[PDB]
């Protein structure tokens, strides 16, 4: 599971 | 892209 | 700045 | 793709 | 709210 | 579960 | 501002 | 405890 | 450091 | 697990 | 200042 | 390591 900032 | 995996 | 769940 | 604003 | 499920 | 910022 | 987790 | 400040 | 547990 | 701030 | 898994 | 700077 990823979290990503744009 | 840049990002945590948890 | 965005933060998303990929 | 589900994202916040920090 | 400014939430993602996680 | 939820990641929130406030 | 804070992040929270529920 | 739920939250840390960022 | 500040934590919270996911 | 933990999500920490440094 | 970072987030941080661990 | 598993960060992003926020
Ligand atoms: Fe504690
Ligand atoms: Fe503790
Ligand atoms: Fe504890």
């Amino acid at each position: 599971e990823q979290m990503c900032i744009t | 892209h840049d990002c945590v995996n948890i």
